This record gives structure tokens, C-alpha cells and sequence, in this order.
């Protein structure tokens, strides 16, 4: 498919000027062979583990936001 | 409110239009590579992709140069006009607003707005043209589903529209809190010898920290607002894509793939566009004060257009009463009625706080009387041209300010054309300042520090007297000037007041709460409680009441 | 430079917990983004191929929740990066201002107040505002560089030319731009500070400016300063755009160079299926390396542009070591011992040629002389504002510099020649610098200075707001509040530097009883001898010498 935006549009701009990210040949494939296999066999468990890590990170950061005010 | 911002940029639309045609041409060359090249098997792909890459690089280089050059003109124009509008305000405006508060608005608030405008405008145009190109491809895939996407699109505007008002009031409080801290800093730094003398260094630092704490409280809410905004735009964009996929799945039209492959790209452009609106609202709040200055109408009357070739120094007050706008219900002056004539010296005497310096302020047209009228040569002061009026009327303040430049520039300050050194030397000789200025290592080229801190206590009045004399003024005001002068300077002052042949071109108002020089005055006016209680010559006042209660 | 960057890390040390939290959320956000494209691609295959409602519904379900996790993770790392930017900014601002107050009085003759305020308000933002932008790009690019190199390692023989070609080119040519980009940033900051002084002078002394009708002259001066800043903005932006153009040409040159070498090893046996996919990985990782180097160089240039802020913060004042003496009782005997002085900012002009007078409690000492004789400079030495270049100044047979800073200025006070007040209440001007003072003490000082007469008539009495620098008071009224500010402290040594000049004839006769208590030491400074008739001891000063 034609990529009208950049291959990494979040990094396309710095301040008000452009950056050197473009689809000169195309967008790289970022799905390793092991991961795509894992995303269908035992795939449903990885989503729960991914969400739990986010929840644990949220709980830890909130505690640091509490400690760093008292410190 | 938004139209007030972009109204200034509309003065240079031609430059931006040239920028717009370059970016769209550069975009077309960049999208040409995926459309035309196969990167397989071959030379045909390599040469055209090399040429188009150079063309894209060159076109965007020229476009960025025009954009940066145009933004520089807008910034310098906006910052210049904000400062020009500040100086047009009334004298009360600079008592309501401190000098550190005003300078923060002119220097930092204006630069924040243009900096914000610079980054967002280029990003907005870039995503607008690609969004249109992505939309056009989607129209080819499916007319019906694009209309459904466009119909439900305005619903996504609702939530950023709510956050936008949060950004406005949040930014306004941040800007004014920084102004408060700036005033605290510059007020202490401008009076370090007093702060050091009273050991209040840590008292000033603590007073400064109380302002940073207010900023810290607002900065905490700004960080939460960013995360809320970043969550809503990304989540809402996902639902728009998923909702269409559900409709697409319910419609299985086997060619829906070509519409989906670019619909997933259109939502990424909308996601970026929805993030622009909160920062646009931030810029609106970041510039409330500077736009308030630019459209506020000053309290002063407009300057008139009268420039007589020759003017007499006939100044007459007629039932003048005045009250400062800070306390408009308390009258500082009551029913003043006296006349100044050329060739005569009038002495104004009174206790501290009697209103003498207020009389001088009215004569210099710094304030308007609340009653009666004040006339110069038969015409009201506002009827004269601004620069013309301040050449005929000159004054020496109770504590004259001295600007941080050379002595010759201080003496010749405010004159339309630079006088020759022969004129400056004559003025310095006439005021007695030549006795000490010539002794400086660099003479008239010596740079003086802020507020004239380098000069001695009594020498500052001598330099200020020279500044007033060089105008060849018609009315001369001496507010407490003669107290600290040397014996040599005092002889010069009483020579120019009572002896010099140039007296007949001047009318002099002499203000002093001491009897040092009022004996030779042609008329003496005693001011107490804002009203003139006694008047007459020196001998007449002696016979009026025994020992006068002010000299024995 | 590395020195200033290392100094900022020491200052940024307390904020590390926010940085590591941001890094964890950044990794979690990019960890999701390598999983979503699988499910979106699967949806495309199902929609275009053999449609199945259950597989289609399951695929879009996993796409939503992975996208939800990445969006949630990305939102909170932006938040903590922005917050830690403000913590750096406020700590920087507080520490800089606190350091300026510690400087000697010679520092404030060499600098302009409007430049210091502009430097405090502007240079601090330049040194902190890069954090939410540069750190996000630098870390994201660094992660993706490692990830992309992993794929290319399966084609290892071509990888060893990746690290040989583009790496030496950018590292060497970058130093030319870095050296000159930093220079223009320093010029911009100096120019905008120089323009700031124009607004400081025009607004601070407006009533003098308006007295001569020179408002339009000041506007022209400001616009000339703005033009000098506009030309510096253009040079900074034009040279960066030109530098950006060079790189992409250079990036394209390496691209053709590898494709040629990619096809050269083709004859030596690795198939076109590998080369076609490899070049996409080669393209992206080359772009990220260029971005990674550019952001790192930009980060150092911004820090180095604010070099003057660091120089102010670590500047050790030219003052003697702090004193420690603080006796519970003080007699108040002050004496000079062959004191000679020359101002630090302009030596080789001795203001005092040698003085040997002594002051005693209960006896009023008068100092008289013409303008420029050096009377106020003597008063400054009494208060330890400046150090004599010869001789010494003693209080109770101990050096004036050995006494504690807080203790000394509560026993020895003075009234200036031209007093300055601060924006606030009258009761704050009075009792200025006192940690605690009751209102009965303040009113006692006001009555002693004959200030209670006019304080009563104010709108809120003793709590009425005094205008900026005392602009909302008469000259005589300002003088009385300055006297009360000294009397409220119950001083042991009192210095009057021509304080009686601005007062009228009635008050100049009323305030003649300074020594009524008999314990204070009083020094009165006057211009003419007709003011010090009942002075117990009279000193005549001319040309820096006492006669
Ligand atoms: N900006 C102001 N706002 C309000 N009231 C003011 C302001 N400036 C001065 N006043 C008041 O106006 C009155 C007159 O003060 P003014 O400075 O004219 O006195 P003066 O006779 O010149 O005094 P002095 O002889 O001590 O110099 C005083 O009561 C003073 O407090
Ligand atoms: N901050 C300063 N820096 C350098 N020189 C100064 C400073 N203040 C005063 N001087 C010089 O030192 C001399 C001290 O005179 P001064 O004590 O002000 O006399 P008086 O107090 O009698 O007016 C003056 O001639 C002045 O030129
Ligand atoms: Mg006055
Ligand atoms: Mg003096």
C-alpha cells in the first residue's frame, strides 16, 4: 500500500522543521518471526501480561509522585 | 478570539501563499516514488527516484527559507507594536502596572505567542494537504463509507473543544504568575545597597519563592492536562477506525480493502489535527494581556496641532483643582489661581506634602485638572503639539532621573536633531556643570551608570539643569533643585534667575520648602493644605504676620 | 560543552525518578506498536480473502486492546516528561536568583538590571525547554536503531559495510555546524537581553521620558534593537536549513553507494529476495542514526548557549569570609585607623586619603564637606558595605567584618541620602528586614519620626499600600518613613547621611534630639556648617582628607 505519511510520522517533525524520515524504498517490517508465532499460539495470555505491566507501572509511578513530594 | 490572533498574520499573505504552493509541489514529488517505482529486477526506477529526491530536498529548502524569513518579520513587527502601544497609555497606567510586570508582557509574552505560532502553522499546513490527498484516495475506494466517515467526524471535535477552555484559563494564570515573580526580582536587584544594608537578602529570596510556588501548582495541572489530551485524541481516533471496520464487515463490495488501507492512514492525520486545537487555545490565553494593551484606549486627551512661531511665557491657573485617580474623592489641590509672566520669578513655598510637586506635574501636562482650566499663552495645554509643548516647557524634578548613556546624550536628550558641542558646552557652563564635567577622565563622553548612580548627590541637579536649559525653554520649573548645589553653581543659578539678560524670554516657577532663595522672587505664594493661603512680595509677607512663623 | 552538561546532571539529579519512569513508559509504548500491525494486517487478509465473522471479530478485538495499552502508556510518558521540565526550570530560576543576592556591590555596577532580569527570565527557558522534545526523539530513535540492526544481522556480511560508510562521514562534518550553531545562539541571547534594557529604561523612568516628549525616540531605539535580533534569527535559521539540505544529499549518496556494492557481491554467488528487503532496513536505520546524532548535538548547543547563567550561579563574591561575633551587649564605640579606600570598579582614584576619627556613645559627631568629598563613602564603610584598601574599621575594638551579618545590621543602621522604598504596606516598609515586629513597636517608631501625622490620613492608615519605589508619596513623606525604618530597630549606632535635607523648616528643628537617650552613637552628615551647631564633635572633609 502507498504510504502517504512517513514511515515514522511521530518523528517526522522537530519544532517547525522536517526530519529525515521518509519512505525512500518503503516501510520496514517490524514483526519478528518468533513474535508472530507467539501472537497466535498462547497469544491471548500475552495481552494480559502486557496490560498487567502497564498497571504495575501506573501504580509504581503514582507512589513515586507521592514520595518525591514529601522528600 | 482566534480571529484576533491570525489578523496580524494577514498583512503578509503573499509570502505564505508562495510557501503553500512549494510544500504541495514538494509533497507531490515525495509521493511519486511509491506510485511509480518498483525497486525490482531497474535503471528506470533508480534515475527518476534519484532526481525526484533531489527535487524534493531543494523544494523544501526554499520553502523553509521563505517561512522562516516571514516569521521573523511577524515577530519583530508584533513585538515593536506592543511596546509602542504601551507608551501611549496614561500616566496612571504605569502605577496600576509595575515596571517588572509590563516588561515581562512585552518581552516574554509576545515572544511566546510568535514561537507558538511558528511551530504549529507549518505543521498544520503539512498535515492538511496530505489529509486531503488521503481523503481523495478514499473517495475512489468508496463514496458511501467516506460520507459516513465525514458525517461522524464532527462528533470527535466535542471533547477537545471542552479541554480547550481549560487550557485558556490555565495559561493566563501561569503568565501572570511569571510577571509577579519578575517584578519581585527586578525590584530587589535595582535596590541592592538598601537590601544589603538591612540584611534582607533571605527575606527577598523567600518573597521570590512564594511566587514560584504558585507557578509550581499550575505546572502540575498542565502535566495532567497533557496526558488527558494525549489519551483522548488517540483513543477517539481508534474508535473512529474500528467503527468503520465494523460497518465494513457488516457490508460483506469485495474491494473494501483499498478503502480500509487508506482509512487507517486518514485517522492518523485527524489525530494530529485534533492535538493542534488545545495548543491554539493555549496561545489565545498566552496573549490576553498583550492584545489588551494593543486595543485599550488611553485616558489622555489627544495631542492638538498648534505650533506658534513665537510664544510668550504667560501661564495662568484659573480655579484649578485636582485629585489623583488613586484617591479621586480626596482633592490634593483646591482653587489655585495665579499667573506667571515673562521676566518674573515666582516662588512657591509650603510644608511637606502640601501639593507643590503636584502643581509642577499639572504644568508639564502629566495629568489633567478635575476643575478649572490651565492655559499657556491663552490656549489649553492639550491644544499644542506634543513635541512642541515639551520644548517650550522644561522642568527639573525633585529627584531627576539620569539614563545610562554618555553625558552629552543626557544633556541633549529628546531633542529632534543633535546639537553641536558648542551648544552643549554653553548649556553646561550656564548651569555650572562645566566646572566638574571637564574634570572627568573622559569628559562629556563618560558613560554614567543606571539612574545616575555614578554622580555625586549635588552634581545630579546640575546636569539636570543643563538638560532643561538647552531647550531654550519659555517656562522653566525648578522643583527643589537649588538645595544641594555648590557655591559656584548657586551663584550661576541666582545669576540666571535674577541677573542674566536672557530673563525676559522666560517665566520661572521656583518651588522650595526652604527660604534659601525666595527673598529675591518677584512674587511669593504660600501653599498649605492644597490651597494658597498667603501671597505677595517678601516685604509684604513680613508685615502680614509677626516673624511669619517660618523663619524664627 | 561536557562541563556545563555535567553540571546540569548534578542539578537534574533529584528528578531522576521522573526520567526512569518516562523511559519505562516509552519502552512499553513502543513494545505495543510492534504488535498492532500484525492484527491490522490480519484484518486486511480476512476482509479481502476468505471472510469469517468470528475471526474478523477476534482480530479487531485484539487490535483495540493493544492500541489501548500503547495509547495509555504514551499519554503518561508525555505527562511526566513535561512535568520534569518544569521542575528543572523552577529549580534553575530559584538557585540563580539566590546566588545574585550573595554577590558584592561591585557586581551591580558592571551589569544592568534589565539585562539580569531578561537573562533570568529567558535564558532559563532555553536551558530546560528541550527536555520534552529532544529526550523523546533521542530515546525512541535509540531503541529503533537497535531493533532494526537485529534484522540486518541475519544478512551479516552486508552489515559490516553499514558501520563503515555513513558513520565516519557524519561524525566529522558535524563539528563544523556544532561550533557555529552554538555561537549564533549566544549572540541571540545577548541581543535580546540588550533589547530588554531599552524597555527597562523607558518604562522605569517614563515620567522623565514623557516630560521631554521622547516616547517616539525610545520606540525607534527599541525597533533598532529588534532589527538586530531579526538578522540573528535569520542567520540561525538559514544555516540550519542549508545544513539539513546537505545531509539528505549525503544520505542519498550512501544509498546509491550501497546499492552498487549490494549488486557487486551479487555476482559472487544473498538472493534478490534478501537484498530487496535488506535495503529497506538499511534505509531506515541510516535515517535514525542521522536523527540520533542531530538531536545529541542540538542538546549540547542549547546548554552551551546559556553559559552566562552558569557563570553567575557559581560566581564567588569578592567579600571577606563571614563573621561570627554576636555579643549580648554592645557599647557602640567606633573608630577609624588610617583608613584609605578606592572603589573596586575604578581603582587608581583614591577617594579617602586617610582618616583617624573616633566616635563615642552619647556624643553627636558631625561630618561636613562639599559634594564629592567622600562623606557617603565613609558611611558605607561604617556599614561594612565596602572594604577599605588600607587601615581598618573597628567596632568595640573588633573589626567590623568579624561581626555576624544579621547581627551587625541590627545594631548599626543608617538613613540614605535619597531613600528608596519597596512596593507594599507602610507597616512593611517600616520594620523592613525584621522577622517579627509588633504593631505597637511600629507605631512608636512612626511617632518618633513624626510620621504618624500623615500615616493617619492615608486610605488604610498604617496598612496603606506604598507605590513602586515610593512613587505614591511626597518627597518629605518618603524621608520620614526612612527615618522610622531605622528607629524601629533600636540601633546602637545611627548614621544620618543628609536625611534632614528634604524635611521642611519645622521638622528640621524638631528632630535635633538624637542623643536624648545617651547610649546611642550618632553621626550626622551635612553639606553646610549651619546645620550642626550643637554637634559635640565636628569633622571637616575635603578631597578625601580631614582637616
Ligand atoms: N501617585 C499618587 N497617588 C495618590 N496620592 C499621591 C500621589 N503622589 C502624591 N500623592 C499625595 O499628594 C499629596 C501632595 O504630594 P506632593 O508630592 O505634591 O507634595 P509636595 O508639596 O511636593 O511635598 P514635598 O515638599 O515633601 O516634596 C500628598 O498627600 C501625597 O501623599
Ligand atoms: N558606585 C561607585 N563606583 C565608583 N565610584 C563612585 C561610586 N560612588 C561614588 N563614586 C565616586 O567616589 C566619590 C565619592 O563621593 P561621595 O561620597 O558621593 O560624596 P558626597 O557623599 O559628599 O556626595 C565621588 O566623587 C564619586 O565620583
Ligand atoms: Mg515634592
Ligand atoms: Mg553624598
Amino acid at each position: 500500500a502507498i504510504r502517504i505519511l512517513g514511515c515514522d510520522p511521530e518523528l517526522r517533525f522537530h519544532h517547525g522543521h522536517a526530519l529525515n524520515i521518509r519512505g525512500l524504498f518503503g516501510c520496514p517490517k517490524t514483526t519478528p518471526k518468533g513474535i508472530v508465532f507467539l501472537l497466535e499460539r498462547y497469544g491471548g495470555a500475552t495481552l494480559m501480561l502486557y496490560l498487567l505491566m502497564i498497571l504495575l507501572s501506573l501504580m509504581l509511578t503514582a507512589l513515586m509522585l507521592y514520595v518525591i513530594e514529601d522528600l | 478570539p482566534v480571529r484576533r490572533l491570525l489578523g496580524c498574520l494577514g498583512s503578509e499573505t503573499r509570502r505564505l501563499s508562495l510557501f503553500l504552493v512549494l510544500v504541495v509541489l514538494s509533497s507531490l514529488g515525495e509521493m511519486a516514488i511509491p506510485f511509480f517505482t518498483g525497486r525490482l529486477t531497474f535503471t528506470r526506477n533508480l534515475t527518476l527516484m534519484s532526481i525526484l529526491t533531489i527535487a524534493s530536498a531543494v523544494l523544501e529548502f526554499v520553502g523553509d527559507g521563505i517561512y522562516n524569513n516571514t516569521m521573523g518579520h511577524v515577530h519583530s513587527h508584533l513585538q515593536g507594536e506592543v511596546f509602542g502601544a504601551v507608551l501611549r497609555q496614561e500616566t496612571e497606567f504605569f502605577q496600576q502596572n509595575q515596571t517588572g510586570n509590563i516588561m515581562s508582557r512585552v518581552t516574554e509574552d509576545t515572544s511566546t505567542l510568535s514561537d507558538s505560532l511558528s511551530e504549529n502553522l507549518s505543521l498544520f499546513l503539512w498535515y492538511l494537504v496530505r489529509g486531503l490527498c488521503l481523503l481523495g484516495i478514499m473517495l475512489w475506494g468508496s463514496v458511501s463509507l467516506t460520507m459516513v466517515t465525514l458525517i461522524t467526524l464532527p462528533l470527535l471535535f466535542l471533547l477537545p473543544k471542552k479541554v480547550g477552555k481549560w487550557y485558556q484559563l490555565l495559561e493566563v494564570q501561569v503568565r501572570e504568575s511569571l510577571a509577579k515573580s519578575s517584578q519581585v526580582a527586578i525590584e530587589a536587584l535595582s535596590a541592592m545597597p538598601t537590601v544589603r544594608s538591612f540584611a534582607n537578602e533571605e527575606g527577598e529570596a523567600q518573597k521570590f519563592r512564594e511566587k514560584l510556588q504558585e507557578i509550581k501548582t499550575l505546572n502540575q495541572k498542565e502535566a495532567v492536562a497533557y496526558a488527558v489530551n494525549s489519551w483522548t485524541t488517540s483513543i477517539s481516533g481508534m474508535l473512529l477506525k474500528v467503527g468503520i471496520l465494523y460497518i465494513g464487515g457488516q457490508l460483506v463490495s469485495g474491494n473494501l480493502v483499498t478503502f480500509v488501507l487508506y482509512q487507517m492512514q486518514f485517522t492518523q492525520a485527524v489525530e494530529v489535527l485534533l492535538s493542534i486545537y488545545p495548543r491554539v487555545q493555549k496561545a489565545v490565553g498566552s496573549s490576553e494581556k498583550i492584545f489588551e494593551y494593543l486595543d485599550r484606549t488611553p485616558r489622555c486627551p489627544p495631542s492638538g496641532l498648534l505650533t506658534p512661531l513665537h510664544l510668550e511665557g504667560l501661564v495662568q491657573f484659573q480655579d484649578v483643582s485636582f485629585a489623583y485617580p488613586n484617591r479621586p474623592d480626596v482633592l490634593v489641590l483646591q482653587g489655585l489661581t495665579f499667573t506667571l509672566r515673562p521676566g518674573e520669578v515666582t516662588a512657591l513655598v509650603g510644608p511637606n506634602g502640601s501639593g507643590k510637586s503636584t502643581v509642577a506635574a499639572l504644568l508639564q501636562n502629566l495629568y489633567q485638572p478635575t476643575g478649572g482650566q490651565l492655559l499657556l499663552d491663552g490656549k489649553p495645554l492639550p491644544q499644542y503639539e506634543h513635541r512642541y509643548l515639551h520644548r517650550q516647557v522644561a522642568a527639573v524634578g525633585q529627584e531627576p532621573q539620569v539614563f545610562g548613556r554618555s553625558l552629552q546624550e543626557n544633556i541633549a536628550y529628546g531633542l529632534t536633531q543633535k546639537p553641536t558641542m558648542e551648544e552643549i558646552t554653553a548649556a553646561a557652563v550656564k548651569s555650572g556643570a562645566h566646572s566638574f564635567i571637564s574634570g572627568l577622565p573622559q569628559g562629556y563622553d563618560t558613560e554614567v551608570d543606571e539612574a545616575g548612580s555614578q554622580l555625586s548627590g549635588g552634581q545630579r541637579q546640575a546636569v539636570a539643569l543643563a538638560r532643561a536649559l538647552i531647550r531654550k525653554p519659555c517656562v522653566l520649573i525648578l522643583d527643589d533643585a537649588t538645595s544641594a548645589l555648590d557655591a559656584n553653581s548657586q551663584l550661576q543659578v541666582e545669576q540666571l534667575l535674577y541677573e542674566s539678560p536672557e530673563r525676559y524670554s522666560r517665566s520661572v516657577l521656583l518651588i522650595t520648602q526652604h527660604l534659601s532663595l525666595v527673598e529675591q522672587a518677584d512674587h511669593i505664594l504660600f501653599l498649605e493644605g492644597g490651597a494658597i493661603r498667603e501671597g505677595g512680595t517678601h516685604q509684604q509677607l513680613m508685615e502680614k504676620k509677626g516673624c511669619y512663623w517660618a523663619m524664627v | 560543552n561536557k562541563v556545563l552538561m555535567w553540571r546540569l546532571l548534578k542539578l537534574s539529579r533529584p528528578d531522576l525518578p521522573l526520567l526512569v519512569a518516562a523511559f519505562f513508559f516509552l519502552v512499553l509504548a513502543v513494545l505495543g506498536e510492534t504488535l498492532i500491525p500484525h492484527y491490522s494486517g490480519r484484518v486486511i487478509d480476512i476482509l479481502g480473502g476468505d471472510f469469517d465473522p468470528h475471526a474478523f471479530a477476534s482480530a479487531i478485538f485484539f487490535m483495540c486492546l493493544f492500541s489501548f495499552g500503547s495509547s495509555l502508556s504514551a499519554g503518561c510518558r508525555g505527562g511526566c516528561f513535561t512535568y520534569t521540565m518544569s521542575r528543572i526550570n523552577l529549580r534553575i530560576r530559584e538557585q540563580l536568583f539566590s546566588s545574585l543576592l550573595r554577590q558584592d556591590l561591585g557586581f551591580f555596577q558592571e551589569t544592568k538590571t534589565g539585562e539580569l532580569n531578561s537573562r533570568l527570565s529567558s535564558d532559563t527557558t532555553l536551558m530546560s525547554n528541550w527536555l520534552p522534545l529532544n529526550a523523546n526523539v533521542l530515546l525512541r530513535s535509540l531503541v529503533k536503531v537497535v531493533g532494526l540492526y537485529g534484522f540486518m544481522l541475519s544478512i551479516s556480511p552486508r552489515l559490516t559495510l553499514l558501520s563503515l560508510l555513513h558513520m565516519p562521514f557524519t561524525i566529522a562534518a558535524e563539528k563544523v555546524y556544532n561550533t557555529r550553531h552554538q555561537e549564533v545562539l549566544r549572540e541571540i541571547q545577548d541581543a535580546v537581553a540588550r533589547a530588554g534594557q531599552v524597555v527597562r529604561e523607558a518604562v522605569g523612568g517614563l515620567q522623565t521620558v514623557r516630560s521631554f516628549g521622547a516616547e517616539e525616540h525610545e520606540v525607534c531605539r527599541y525597533k533598532e534593537a529588534l532589527e538586530q535580533c531579526r538578522q540573528l534569527y535569520w542567520r540561525r535559521d538559514l544555516e540550519r536549513a542549508l545544513y539539513l539540505l546537505v545531509r539528505r544529499v549525503l544520505h542519498l549518496g550512501v544509498q546509491m553507494l550501497m546499492l552498487s556494492c549490494g549488486l557487486q557481491q551479487m555476482q559472487d554467488g544473498l538472493t534478490q529476495g534478501s537484498l530487496l528487503s535488506f535495503m529497506i532496513y538499511q534505509e531506515s536505520v541510516g535515517s535514525y542514526v542521522q536523527t540520533l546524532v542531530y538531536i545529541y548535538g542540538d542538546m549540547l548547543s542549547n546548554v552551551g548557549a546559556a553559559e552566562k547563567v552558569f557563570s553567575y550561579m557559581d560566581r564567588q563574591p569578592n567579600l571577606p569570609s563571614p563573621g561570627t561575633l554576636a555579643p549580648t551587649t554592645l557599647q557602640g564605640v567606633v573608630k577609624f585607623q588610617d583608613v584609605s579606600f578606592a572603589y573596586p570598579n575604578r581603582p587608581d582614584r583614591p577617594v579617602l586619603k586617610g582618616l583617624t576619627f573616633t566616635l563615642r556613645p552619647g556624643e553627636v559627631t558631625a561630618l561636613v564637606g562639599p559634594n564629592g568629598s567622600g562623606k557617603s563613602t565613609v558611611a558605607a564603610l561604617l556599614q561594612n558595605l565596602y572594604q577599605p584598601t588600607g587601615g581598618q574599621v573597628l567596632l568595640d575594638e573588633k573589626p567590623i567584618s568579624q561581626y555576624e551579618h544579621c547581627y551587625l545590621h541590627s545594631q548599626v543602621v543608617s538613613v540614605g541620602q535619597e531613600p528608596v522604598l519597596f512596593s507594599g504596606s507602610v507597616r512593611n516598609n517600616i520594620a523592613y528586614g525584621l522577622q517579627s515586629c509588633e504593631d505597637d513597636k511600629v507605631m512608636a517608631a512612626a511617632q518618633a519620626a513624626h510620621a504618624d501625622d500623615f500615616i493617619q490620613e492615608m486610605e488604610h492608615g498604617i496598612y496603606t499600600d506604598v507605590g513602586e519605589k515610593g512613587s505614591q508619596l511626597a518627597a518629605g513623606q518618603k524621608q520620614r518613613l526612612a527615618i522610622a525604618r531605622a528607629l524601629v530597630r533600636d540601633p546602637r549606632v545611627l548614621i544620618l547621611d543628609e536625611a534632614t535635607s528634604a524635611l521642611d523648616v519645622q521638622c528640621e528643628q524638631a528632630l535635633q534630639d538624637w542623643n536624648s537617650r545617651g547610649d546611642r552613637t550618632v553621626l550626622v552628615i551635612a553639606h553646610r556648617l549651619q546645620t550642626v551647631q550643637r554637634a559635640h564633635q565636628i569633622l571637616v572633609l575635603q578631597e578625601g582628607k580631614l582637616q
